[PDB]
This record gives C-alpha cells, structure tokens and sequence, in this order.
RNA sequence: CCCGCAGAAGAAGCACCGGCUAACUCCGUGCCAGCAGCCGCGGUAAUACGGAGGGUGCAAGCGUUAAUCGGAAUUACUGGGCGUAAAGCGCACGCAGGCGGUUUGUUAAGUCAGAUGUGAAAUCCCCGGGCUCAACCUGGGAACUGCAUCUGAUACUGGCAA
RNA sequence: UAGCUAGUAGGUGGGGUAACGGCUCACCUAGGCGACGAUCCCUAGCUGGUCUGAGAGGAUGACCAGCCACACUGGAACUGA
C-alpha cells in the first residue's frame, strides 16, 4: 500500500530505465521534488518537471549516456519499518566516493559530499550510484 | 634450542646452499647436494601450493637457524610494523646479533658467530652481549673481545669473508675486529632467491 | 607477462553399456598483470589435454578491467550461481588475500593488494567467473563522471 | 585521613613506586583518589628517576594529608624549586 | 529547573497519588529499529488538580513516600 | 524474517548437546570396570574389538574402548578414560589411557609409544 | 654482575608420513591382529595394521583429552531462506501492536549540531625509557566508539491544529 | 507461569531515624503493579576488562583494581565515629 512512497520513487526508476524508458512520472511531494533535484544536480536524470497543481505529478527525464541508464542502482535504505540515522563522522559513501547518498539534514535534502561539508547529518535516504 | 643436525642434509631438501658449511669450499658438492636429501630424494616432489610455501620459509629458517616459535614471533613483530610485512620479517631477521657477527667475517658460518656469541666472545657499544638475538640497531658498533682476539677460527673468519659478495650496510675494520651496523638493510640488499610473500601466506590464514 | 595458472582439474564419469568412462576437466586462467583476465573450461579424456585445452580457451574469452594503480576503485561484489563473492580495495597493507581461486584471478589480472572472501559455494567453476564478473561489472572511476559530467 | 604514600608496582627485585594520595586505611596498592608522582629507586643515574607533582601535593597537605616518611624525603630530596 | 519530565496523566483517581506517562523513542540496541519505551511515575500534586488525559509537568523531589520522588510544577491541556 | 519479528523474538543460537559426558568437560574421568567385553564392530568391517563397561567416579556407566594390541584388564580394574568414540562400534565414545591407574601400557609398542603408554624401552 | 679453573666435558625427546596434510619403502599379518579427526584402511605384493630403514613436522618439550571463539553468511543486525530441497497457518473477520497518501502552520520527543562535565587506575594501542636480549618493568600520548547537562538547527519521523 | 497486591497505593496526624520515607502506628481515601511481561519458576555476585572475531558479534568474569555480599547454620542485638 502507498505506504513507502519514497522507495515508488527510487523504484519507478529503477525500473523504467532498466526498461530503457524515455521518462516516468508519478504522484509529486515535497519530498519527492528535493530529491529529485539531487538527482538532476549531480547529474543521474536529465531534468525533472512537476505539472499539477491539486494532483501535482513530479516527472523525470531519463539519461541513457553509452547504451547503459546512468543510475547504475538506487535503493532504498532508511524506511517506514526501519528508520537510519546516521551523525556527520558516521556518514557513509557509496561507491568508495563515485556514486552518492541522499542524506536528509536539518538544513535540507542534500548529497553526502554535501551534508560532509556542511558538517552536518541526518536521514540517510537512499543510496545511488 | 639450536638444531644441532647433520646440517648438509638441510641445503639438500632445500635445494640451495644455506651456507651452513660455509667454511672453505663453495658451490658444494663434495656432499652430494640436490639428488637424493633421503632414500627417496631421487624423486621429483611435485607438491601442492602448501608445500612450495611451507619449504620457502623452512629454507629461511635453517638459514638463520631460527626454531618455530622465534620465528613465529618474528613474523608477528613484522607484520605490527609498518611497512611490507615480509621485509620487515626479513629486516627483524637480519638485525639478528649472531648473524651481524657472520656477517662481519668474525665467524665462518652463523651456527660458528653464535658459539662466538654465547661465549661472550663480543661487545656492542662496548659492553658484553653474549646472547645470540641480540638485536642490533643502527650506528651499533660490535667489536670482539680483546681476550681471544686473532684466535684461530676469527682469522680465517674474517678470511673468506671477503671472498663473499661482501655487505655494505655495515662498514668494518680486520684488525681491531670491530665494526660498525651503518643501517638497516634494503630489500635490494641480499635476497633475490628468497621468496616473502610465501612465507608471509603461510602466516597469513 | 604470459603468466597463466590452473586452478582445478577434475575427474568425471560418463557410464555406458561396458561401465564407467572416465575424463578430466581443467579450469584455467590468465592475465598480462596490468588488467585484462579470462578463464577457460575445456575438458578431455587425459590431463594434460583438458589443460592444454583450457588454457587456450582462455586466451580468448578474455575481458579487461578498470583497475586503479594496482587496486581496486570500489569494493565490489559478485555472484554465480551459489558463488557469491566479494572483495574490498584495500589501501594496501601488503594486501592480496584471497582463497587461493580467487586469488588466481586477482594475481595475474595484475590486482596488487586486496583483501577477498567467497560466500556460497566454493565451486571453483563459478567462484573464480562470478569474481570475472565481478572485476568486469566495476566501472570507471572517472567514466563515472562520463556517465554524468552531463 | 587521607595520605601520600608509595604504591609498590614494582616487579620481583627491581620495584618502582606509584606515589599516591589516598585514604590511609586502603591496601599499599589499592583504591587511590589521585595519582601524583613515581619514584624509580633503581632509577640509573642515565636521566629520570624520581617525578613528582609538588602543586598537587601541595594542595593536599593543604587540605590535611600527612606524608609517609620515604616521600617526605623524597620532596626533601628533590629539593623543591631546583 | 534542573531537568523536567512532560508525559501524559493515565491517573488521576486516588488523594493525590497522582502517576504520570512518560514516553520515549529509542533506537534498539541491536535491530536499530525505534520502538516506543514507557515511563510510569508517581508524583506528588498537593490538593489534587489534574485529571486523566492531561498533559503535565514535572520535577524530580526528595521522596514523598516509598514511590514517590517527583512532584508536579505545571499542567499544560485538558478535555484529551 | 521481519525486524519486528527480530525483535519481539530475538535470533537464537541452537547450543551444543556435547558427544561425551564425561561429565563436567574434564580431560579423563575415573571408573571401575563392570565387564570386560569383547564385541564386533559394524556394517563394513568385522573383528573382536575390546571394551569394558565403566562405572565412573561420577555415577555414569560408560561403554569404554580398550586401545593397543593385547590388555590385562579385568571385572574390578580401576581405569581412567578421555573422550574419543569408535565409529565401528556404534555406543562407544571413550577411550581408557593405557598405562593408567591398573591399565597396563601395550606390550613391545616401538612406535607412536606415549599414545598406548609405553615406557622408553632401554635403548 | 665481574674474574680465574677443568674438560665437549653434565645436558634430546615426542607426534607424524593413504587423501585433507609437509614426509615411502621393505618385512610380518591376512575382514585376523588392529587403525581411524573426516573420508575410510585390513581376505597374499598393505605408502592406512605391527616392526624396521628412511623421511616430514615441532623441541625441553611433544602428543592425547577436555574447553571458548574462529572458519559457520550453519540464527544471516551488519549478513540467509520458505513452488518442487527444512519452511505460507485449510480459509477468512478483527482487538492490541507495527506501518501508513497529500498540504500548510505549530511543537521540538525521535534525529542532527555545538559546548561543558563525566566516562577510576591498570589493561589494549602509538612513540619512547630501564633490566646483556626477550618475556618483564616504566614515561607520555592515543583510545574508552558511552552517559548526562546546556544552547542551538527543523529536512525526515513523532505530537497538536486545520 | 497471566494475572499479582491489606502496610498493599496514596492522604492526614503521632512516633521514629544522623537523615527523606508505609520507616512505624492510628484513622481516612481505594488504590498500586501487569503482555514495554507483573506474579511464579529456573540459573546467577556486578564492573573494569579477559579470550576470540576484519568488524559486528560470540564466549567469559582466575590471577590485577573497583563495588556488593558472606565469616560453622538460623536469629539477635550490645559496644562504638
Ligand atoms: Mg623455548
Ligand atoms: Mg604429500
Ligand atoms: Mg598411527
Ligand atoms: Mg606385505
Ligand atoms: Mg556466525
Ligand atoms: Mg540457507
Ligand atoms: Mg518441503
Ligand atoms: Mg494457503
Ligand atoms: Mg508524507
Ligand atoms: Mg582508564
Ligand atoms: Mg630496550
Ligand atoms: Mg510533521
Ligand atoms: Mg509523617
Ligand atoms: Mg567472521
Ligand atoms: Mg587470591
Ligand atoms: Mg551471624
Ligand atoms: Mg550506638
């Protein structure tokens, strides 16, 4: 049940670009949106677009760059039936440092090279590589 | 402690000379070295992985005539040490007393320089050592006892200690019988037909 | 820089109207050291042949790999069939610790110091060929700015 | 009351003193309130032997402790300011 | 203040002996998950005041009573 | 499966039923010997193996082996026994230290001596 | 600790060698006597029994037994499974419990940040120092991943409101 | 093992202790605990740390130091800081 929409999220990617698929779309959120500017920003989708207003729907592009989809992986990691936390020192890195960590933070949805400079932490989202 | 063994029969299961005889001749045979180190020698020891890595460290270890537990500790002090774990066990193993006393032509073979030192017949930085792993460090400087100085054995050891390649970490006079331990050996110093990486898989798992 | 190993040779039985016919099987693999690694099967009625005839098979079905100096970018995982293995870069302690199998492949596939371990089955068939993958799969550590950069 | 007193953690025929501030009715090497010295007796005269916090010990005997007999030398001994 | 302890009422029916809910998250120690890990206390509230579903303040007192180290120090919500 | 499940049940590590009550892990026990036995082994193979029922100096009674070639052990012999079971005689899981308490040690034995309990012979 | 004295003089053993697992032959025996951690050896050529020669491994120890953890990702939090191999309750409804779409405000408990205090000494670890070395002893650091208090941050979760 | 509890939970006062206090008493209120596992049963001194493990863990609590507890068994108080 909608319960976990964040893993929809992470997942109607996965899944659609291992279905080499254009775009994808889906029920938006404020939650959604700040990610899926991480996403763009470092570069994993083309651009997102979010074209509603009462049932607003967050859109992606897709990025295919030699044949293979860019995102490589994402999964979930924090989640409604097991919640992470992680403080500033304790925060991970994906692929020895290629790659990223959504983390969460008292200031904002930002990467794990982020939330490291900005010497902070917080809920560590999802992984993506 | 000490082996004590027939000691050829060592090189020849080994297949090398570890320079136990090391005396006068060289490049053996007048022994019969290689072909038959038992009643089964003859016969070609196609052997596992184990073996070929059990015998290099064995090789290492008839070498300085150092037992199982000694050594073993040895490899642990390496590996706590910074550094390639196998240099550092073959740097521990040279730092070795008995062996800078060989080394510096005062005894034909090791098992001779060691006599030399359990018969407190030497002096680091003046004082007598007479305990055989004496580790030796650095800008030492082990002479021989004035009493039983040229003595025999000490003569023709500091003999054909020239007819050996010849060290260069450690520069020495021949007529006090002093000398002094300059630095720690490099990993191109010595070696080439000693194989670390071996004995420190033996030790790894 | 030939370098090659065998890692198992095997004996199998085929049972026909007068008994057993048996046969051997080699696993093979070689490396140049500066990357690229493949693995061959090929077996046959004597030893000597099924090996001769795997380290050809080798020769071939080779793949290369982006290596990082002599270690590894990213700590990768790998898995086939009941083999699921991984390995870890590793800043070099002295480092190349494997279960002699895996270690065949790191070794000469030039891999300098890594630290590795085999989950599953240790069948080495499908350990040293899920670790292939493995090593293969491992991408750029900088072609992974030519996946994004854009 | 409390005192200064050594603590023997030496080791069999070469012994090296712990000086230590405590309640003069615990054990030669138990339960401490603080640590404010050492005194090695086989020191060598090579370098150190005989460390020694005189502003704490000090302050205890400001604040009532009494000093054993061997210490008492000991500050005596150190001298106290060369 | 040195400290203060929210928590809800759960019991206000008996001469003051009043005990007050007090609620924490806490990851568990081993799974990581964060489960909800309840407080009970007895305090103490001179001529009885609150009533079941308040929410109450609280501060830690000498002991009143064998059970009792706590008494209240504000009420805060009523009508649950 | 669940970490809800985990944590209501917590994972349980199965605990090691031992192979050899010689009670309380000791290293030999001793006992006084019910019979001096001599049965045959299992399935594959075929002999007459030797063994004696043990009282033990803690109340178990105990099917013991009697090791090395030849023995002079009787009902009322005191003898001390480790562990070590005897798969050819299914129920056996101890054997008695040869050369212990009344247990003589094997006559002759040459070879692999202080297993058997035999004396250095005069060389 | 130091000096002299005599004379190699007083000072080597234990397990193993079928595969795993480093080390092979002969004689005896003949499903017997017996071996055995696991596989499994013994019925006439036994590298597996017993002895011998030789060899491998450790050494004032060596084997055997007992015992903890390891390898065991074989209770899997990190890190596992349930079509046919161990495993979906015969089916449903539902209390507690767990979890919960989407928006704004508020709260600051979970979470995060900083500061302060505390986290005994020994131990462990890093760099040294002292016993002829080492074990051992010792200086000084580092570490004790923890707990509490105060002040802050509000994205996520929890609470209140609509 | 699913219910447990009458000084039981709280109040008021008297008494008591070096001291807060159902500590004790008298009287009043009818409470208090409990599936976040009470009650019952079984086992057990706790810690620093010790062994092992790459870690996470697992196992453990001799020797050293800290705390508790006991001094033939049950029970008592006297002296005294
Ligand atoms: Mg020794
Ligand atoms: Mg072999
Ligand atoms: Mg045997
Ligand atoms: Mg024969
Ligand atoms: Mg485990
Ligand atoms: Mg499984
Ligand atoms: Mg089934
Ligand atoms: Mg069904
Ligand atoms: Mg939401
Ligand atoms: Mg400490
Ligand atoms: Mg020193
Ligand atoms: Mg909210
Ligand atoms: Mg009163
Ligand atoms: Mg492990
Ligand atoms: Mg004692
Ligand atoms: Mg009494
Ligand atoms: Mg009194």
């Amino acid at each position: 049940s909608m319960q976990d929409p964040i893993a929809d999220m992470l997942t109607r990617i996965r899944n659609g670009q291992a279905a080499n698929k254009a775009a994808v779309t889906m029920p938006s959120s404020k939650l959604k949106v700040a990610i899926a500017n991480v996403l763009k920003e470092e570069g994993f989708i083309e651009d997102f677009k979010v074209e509603g207003d009462t049932k607003p729907e967050l859109e992606l592009t897709l990025k295919y760059f030699q044949g293979k989809a860019v995102v490589e992986s994402i999964q979930r990691v924090s989640r409604p039936g097991l919640r992470i936390y992680k403080r500033k020192d304790e925060l991970p890195k994906v692929m020895a440092g290629l790659g990223i960590a959504v983390v969460s933070t008292s200031k904002g949805v930002m990467t794990d090279r982020a939330a490291r400079q900005a010497g902070l932490g917080g809920e560590i989202i999802c992984y993506v590589a | 402690a000490r082996y004590l063994g027939p000691k050829l029969k060592l090189s020849r299961r080994e297949g090398t000379d570890l320079f136990l005889k090391s005396g006068v001749r060289a490049i053996d045979t007048k022994c019969k070295i290689e072909q038959a180190p038992g009643q089964h020698g003859a016969r070609k020891p196609r052997l596992s992985d184990y073996g070929v890595q059990l015998r290099e460290k064995q090789k290492v270890r008839r070498i300085y005539g150092v037992l199982e537990r000694q050594f073993r500790n040895y490899y642990k002090e390496a590996a706590r040490l910074k550094g390639n774990t196998g240099e550092n066990l073959l740097a521990l193993l040279e730092g070795r007393l008995d062996n800078v006393v060989y080394r510096m032509g005062f005894g034909a073979t090791r098992a001779e320089a060691r006599q030399l030192v359990s018969h407190k017949a030497i002096m680091v930085n003046g004082r007598v050592v007479n305990i055989a792993s004496y580790q030796v460090s650095p800008n030492d400087v082990v002479s021989i006892r004035e009493k039983a100085k040229k003595q025999s054995r000490v003569k023709a050891a500091l003999e054909l200690a020239e007819q050996r390649e010849k060290p260069t970490w450690l520069e020495v006079d021949a007529g006090k019988m002093e000398g002094t331990f300059k630095r720690k050996p490099e990993r191109s110093d010595l070696s080439a037909d000693i194989n670390e990486h071996l004995i420190v898989e033996l030790y790894s798992k | 820089e030939l370098q090659e190993k065998l890692i198992a040779v095997n004996r199998v039985s085929k049972t026909v109207k007068g008994g057993r016919i048996f046969s051997f099987t080699a696993l093979t693999v070689v490396g140049d050291g500066n990357g690229r690694v493949g693995f061959g099967y090929g077996k046959a009625r004597e030893v000597p042949a099924a090996i001769q005839k795997a380290m050809e098979k080798a020769r071939r079905n080779m793949i290369n790999v982006a290596l990082n100096n002599g270690t590894l970018q990213h700590p990768v995982k790998g898995v086939h069939t009941g083999s699921r293995v991984f390995m870890q870069p590793a800043s070099e302690g002295t480092g190349i610790i494997a279960g002699g199998a895996m270690r065949a492949v790191l070794e000469v596939a030039g891999v300098h110091n890594v630290l590795a371990k085999a989950y599953g089955s240790t069948n080495p068939i499908n350990v040293v060929r899920a670790t292939i993958d493995g090593l293969e799969n491992m991408n750029s550590p900088e072609m992974v700015a030519a996946k994004r950069g854009k | 009351m409390v005192t200064i007193r050594l603590a023997r953690h030496g080791a069999k025929k070469r012994p090296f003193y712990q000086v230590v501030v405590a309640d003069s009715r615990n054990a030669r090497n138990g339960r401490f309130i603080e640590r404010v010295g050492f005194f090695n007796p086989i020191a060598s005269e090579k370098e150190e032997g005989t460390r020694l916090d005189l502003d704490r010990i000090a302050h205890w005997v400001g604040q009532g402790a009494t000093i054993s007999d061997r210490v008492a030398a000991l500050i005596k001994e150190v001298n106290k300011a060369a | 203040k040195i400290r203060t302890l929210q928590g809800r009422v759960v019991s206000d029916k008996m001469e003051k002996s009043i005990v007050v809910a007090i609620e924490r998250f806490v990851k568990h120690p081993i799974y990581g998950k964060f489960i909800k890990r309840t407080t009970k206390l007895h305090v103490h509230d001179e001529n009885n005041e609150c009533g079941i579903g308040d929410v109450v303040e609280i501060r830690e007192c000498r002991p009143l009573s064998k059970t009792k180290s706590w008494t209240l120090v504000r009420v805060v919500e009523k009508a649950v | 499966a669940t970490v809800n499940q985990l944590v209501r049940k917590p994972r349980a590590r199965k605990v090691a039923k031992s192979n050899v009550p010689a009670l309380e892990a000791c290293p030999q026990k001793r006992g006084v010997c019910t019979r001096v036995y001599t049965t045959t082994p299992k399935k594959p193979n075929s002999a007459l193996r030797k063994v004696c029922r043990v009282r033990l100096t803690n109340g178990f009674e105990v099917t013991s082996y009697i090791g090395g070639e030849g023995h002079n052990l009787q009902e009322h012999s005191v003898i001390l026994i480790r562990g070590g079971r005897v798969k050819d005689l299914p129920g056996v899981r101890y054997h008695t230290v040869r050369g212990a308490l009344d247990c003589s040690g094997v006559k002759d034995r040459k070879q692999a001596r202080s297993k058997y309990g035999v004396k250095r012979p005069k060389a």
